[PDB]
């Protein structure tokens, strides 16, 4: 009498391996500082 | 002048003077025409008479 698991044991799984995809943080942008906007005024 | 002097009317007393100013000069993009720090207005381009 021996273990089970001494027995080696073959498996048949086709895995999908998938890959999710989220967490793209959305930095905002200003073409023009405040600067020049002052200085665009005459 | 201004002598305010013992005169029926007034005085005449009278002054001139030659002010020379340095001051700094703004133009928009298509420079054809610009104003002055001194707030005065012209409608000629900054760049004349240079190629």
């Amino acid at each position: 009498t021996i273990n089970t698991t001494d027995i080696s044991t073959l498996n048949t799984f086709i895995a999908l391996n998938l890959s999710f995809i989220q967490n793209i943080d959305f930095k905002a942008i200003e073409l023009y500082s405040s600067a020049e906007k002052r200085l665009a005024s005459s | 002048a201004e002598p305010g002097r013992v005169e029926a009317t007034y005085r005449v007393r009278t002054t001139v003077n030659c002010e020379i100013v340095d001051m700094i000069a703004r133009s928009a993009e298509p420079y054809n025409y610009f104003v002055t720090s001194l707030g005065d207005t012209v409608e000629v381009s900054p760049f004349c008479y240079n190629e």
